[PDB]
């Protein structure tokens, strides 16, 4: 595969992604799963106004990756934007 | 010439060794069941030694041995090579970096390059010291590889200073230069006539473009070549003028990390025997004195070595390959049995990577050994959230202070005025309750033809109809004015756009300070998809980001009928499974929601799949809502399970069983009016301020204009594969993004487009 082809595939697979992304149930469970099994996350960045998709990761790795965490024994920070600025920007206090 | 070592086979004995010689403790290095064992970036200098010091050896770089002073080490990690292991074979070869006859003696600089399978896994450079006076002015010279040099060609006076260079010689004298970014990748080989003039200098290598595909090929070359000169005017053009691909951003305050205490061992005879430093000035007395050393000094490998075992398990959090880069100068001798104290700082980012200096003092508190590393952050994802809370001034703090957050909302807010003649920033502020827009003018006219030019389709009784948002803005209309109760920044059209802005400000201000992994993974729930395409893979402008984001609002605002009053007969409940019974699952759930589907022919769907077993979101029909709701309000009065009932007491009962629970519950919630208000069940709470059945086959007719839109303000040329192929995990799909005939039929099965259907088909036609 080309890379002038791979793009124009990549363009219309993701115009098609996006276009149907509202049409279609919200997959959060499975790409939580992905993110934290799959990829062995060890931050958790969440960006928004409020922390609800950090509050569901925590809700999640207590519930399903208790023994999956202690196993593989990897430390996961579950970080917002909003109200974990400090250990995001590393902005400590004197 | 070239110096080519031994091929090293890195093993168990001489890994434990070597960390038992430093005193380095990381559970990386011991032997564990079901997982290979690394060996140090420390222990490099083990493979390297052999080729690095036959550097300062040959008779044209003469000096007295016992008077070498070991200036500085360095590894750097080669970008995307994983670690040392145990069994792999390591080839190194080392190159005169330069040798230069400074007043004082002779620095030699050797570049040491760690090899495996073919593949370069790290540099490690070395900076000795000759003292002494040096005039042989015909052996220094001083053979660079420059890092790498961009420049965006914005202006055409930009071209024309780029012409006015003799050395910029481009294969096609007619190549058009405007809105390409040029990459240099120059070699500088310097040769020297006095301590202070070069005899010759010589600046070479190709000069790349950036394709529309983010792939570079070469369209000239850097050609210049000098004589007596006293600098390399093209490095110094290209600093002036260009950009390095990766800019240091220093922390407003360095935060100390610790204060650290290390010992150097009371002999050198163990870190001797693993590294293969045999100098004499370690371990004998005789040597030392005659070196004119305070005593048997301890190897600087040694405290090199000592300190990034600290930085490794302080600022690493003791993971070995989070440690790209390490340097240090040594400043002074150490004696053995001295106690060291290392104060490790972080003093900034590189592009997602943690800039560490520190420095070691000893008992007499005397600068012993400086140096920088650079440790990868922690293994991230970006989640950005989706719509909920829209409090007033919400971004507004960050707007006041960040420049990035600055230019995010200022280029959205004077593409919102040209466009839909409002501010969005105005909205965000001060929440107006109505807004009018007004169509004078001739900005007014392009602003209205915006605003008749946005279609959405639905179904008329079984009929495919494209009807027009604002269908009261025709060609006469002045004016049109967005109403709303408490406030507008409340409707989705306003609330959408804002969020989105809020999360990419937010993002731009972290990309700003340098606080972006290269390779970190990301997701969006629902809306925070298109807020987190443009933060990490940077597919839309904010200009398009915006748009699309306001005409997705206004589509699922129209989506449905409503009354005069604006109140549809669809609504969204979040139903936690955990709390109606702890043994009725998701699949439960799911077999409930399906059956109470087809059974009263009224729409409902599972929307979200949040938590496992504790967090789903149900939309669909407000009728159909309060049946489920009456359900599993029911389901949990009689402590009733479903899941045992259907597998261990009977077949196809439950399917009946469940049915006249469901006519019960259906021709109660049918009877109160159509306008009706969703009741907080126990295992059922009522989305407050939502009326559209979003992420539901309802809105399945309204893809197409909403595609045809996106097609518009998304560009093939924008799209850069590298920066989404297995980073990004789409809500439709939930697996990481890859352009592969997989992936694609795993698109198609869950929403049968055509322009899908035919890359299935044609697949290899594509793959050549």
């Amino acid at each position: 595969m080309k890379p002038e082809v791979e793009q124009e595939l990549a363009h219309i697979l993701l115009t098609e992604l996006l276009a149907y992304q509202f049409a279609s149930p919200v997959r959060w469970i499975e790409t939580q799963d992905v993110f934290l099994k799959d990829f062995n996350t060890e931050r958790v960045v969440e960006i928004g106004p409020s922390p609800t998709l950090a509050g569901m990761a925590q809700r999640t790795l207590k519930n399903k990756y208790e023994s999956y965490d202690a196993a593989l024994s990897l430390h996961r920070e579950i970080l917002c934007y909003s109200k974990d600025a400090k250990e995001i920007y590393y902005t400590p206090d004197p | 010439d070239v110096i080519k070592g031994k091929d090293f086979e890195i093993t168990a004995k001489e890994v434990y060794d070597f960390t038992h010689a430093v005193g380095n403790n990381c559970e990386d290095f011991v032997s564990r069941p079901d997982r290979t064992m690394l060996a140090p970036m420390d222990f490099a200098i083990v493979v390297g030694w052999r080729a690095i010091i036959k550097a300062i050896f040959p008779n044209t770089v003469d000096g007295d041995l016992l008077k070498l002073v070991h200036l500085s080490n360095g590894y750097k990690m080669i970008p995307g090579a994983k670690p040392l292991q145990v069994g792999d074979v390591v080839s190194t070869t080392a190159v005169i970096e330069s040798v230069v006859n400074q007043p004082t003696g002779k620095i030699v600089d050797v570049v040491g390059t760690l090899s495996r399978n073919g593949k370069p896994v790290m540099e490690v450079t070395s900076s000795f010291f000759y003292r002494g006076n040096y005039t042989d002015f015909e052996n220094t010279f001083q053979k660079t590889v420059e890092p790498v040099y961009q420049m965006h060609i914005k202006t055409s006076k930009d071209i024309a200073v780029l012409r006015s260079k003799e050395w910029f010689q481009l294969d096609d004298e007619d190549f058009d230069l405007l809105n390409k970014t040029l990459t240099f990748e120059t070699e500088t080989e310097v040769t020297f006539k006095n301590a202070n003039i070069f005899s010759s200098v010589k600046c070479f290598g190709p000069i790349k473009v950036e394709l529309p595909t983010k792939e570079t090929v070469e369209i000239g070359i850097v050609d210049y070549e000098a004589g007596a000169s006293h600098g390399n005017p093209v490095v110094d053009f290209l600093k002036r003028n260009g950009s390095t691909l990766e800019q240091k951003v220093n922390l407003e305050n360095p935060i100390p990390i610790a204060v650290l205490d290390s010992y150097t061992p009371s002999t050198n005879e163990p870190y001797a025997r693993v590294s293969g430093d045999l100098n004499p000035i370690h371990v004998s007395r005789h040597f030392a004195s005659y070196a004119n050393l305070p005593g048997t000094i301890t190897h600087g490998m040694f405290s090199s070595a000592s300190v990034r075992a600290l930085i490794e398990n302080w600022a690493a959090d003791s993971v070995s390959s989070r440690v790209r880069g390490y340097t240090c100068q040594f400043v002074d001798m150490v004696l053995p049995n001295t106690a060291l104290k290392t104060s490790i700082q972080h003093v900034g980012m590189i592009n997602g990577r943690k800039l560490i200096k520190f420095e070691t003092r000893n008992e007499d508190d005397v600068v012993v050994l400086t140096g920088e590393a650079e440790i990868e952050q922690p293994v991230t994802t970006f989640v950005f959230t989706g719509q909920g809370s829209q409090e007033q001034g919400m971004g507004m703090d960050l707007y006041k202070t960040s420049k990035a957050a600055q230019d995010v909302w200022n280029r959205a807010d004077n593409h919102f005025k040209d466009t839909y003649g409002f501010s969005i920033l105005d909205i965000v502020i001060n929440n107006p309750v109505n807004l009018t827009i007004h169509f004078g003018g001739e900005k007014g006219k392009r602003i209205r033809e915006n605003y008749s030019a946005m279609i959405f389709e639905t179904i008329v009784d079984g009929k495919l109809k494209t009807e027009k948002i604002f269908k009261e803005i025709n060609e006469h209309s002045t004016s049109y004015t967005f109403r709303s109760e408490k406030g507008l920044l409340s409707a989705t059209q306003f609330t959408q756009p804002a969020l989105t802005l809020m999360e990419k400000a937010a993002f731009e201000d972290l990309k700003s300070k340098g606080l972006i992994p290269a390779d970190a993974t990301f997701a969006g729930h629902s809306l925070g998809e298109y807020a987190a395409l443009a933060s990490l893979a940077d597919v839309m402008s904010i200009e398009s980001l915006v748009e699309v984001v306001f005409y997705r609002g206004m589509t699922m605002q129209v989506a449905v009928p409503r009354d005069e009053l604006g109140r549809s007969n669809y609504g969204m409940i979040a139903i936690n499974p955990g709390r109606v019974a702890a043994s009725f699952s998701q699949e439960a759930l799911q077999y409930v929601v399906e059956r109470v589907g087809k059974r009263t022919g009224w729409l409902v769907e599972i929307v979200n799949y949040n938590v496992e077993n504790q967090q789903y979101v149900a939309a669909g029909d407000l009728r159909a809502l309060d049946t489920v709701t009456n359900v599993l309000n029911f389901i949990k009065l009689q402590k009733i399970d479903i899941i045992e009932l259907q597998k261990s007491l009977s077949l196809e009962e439950v399917e009946g069983h469940l049915f006249e629970i469901i006519d019960e519950a259906s021709k109660k919630s049918a009877v109160k009016p159509r306008p009706l208000k969703l009741e907080r069940g126990f295992a059922c709470i009522p989305l407050v301020g939502i009326s559209v059945p979003f992420h539901s086959t309802y809105l399945m007719n309204g893809v197409k204009p909403f595609k045809s839109f996106l097609k518009k303000n998304i560009i093939k040329e924008n799209v850069k594969v590298a920066r989404l192929a297995g980073k990004y995990i789409p809500n439709l799909t939930a697996k990481p993004f890859q352009v592969t005939k997989e992936y694609f039929q795993d698109v198609y099965d869950l929403t049968g487009s055509e322009p899908i259907k035919e890359i299935i088909d044609n697949w290899e036609k594509y793959e050549q």
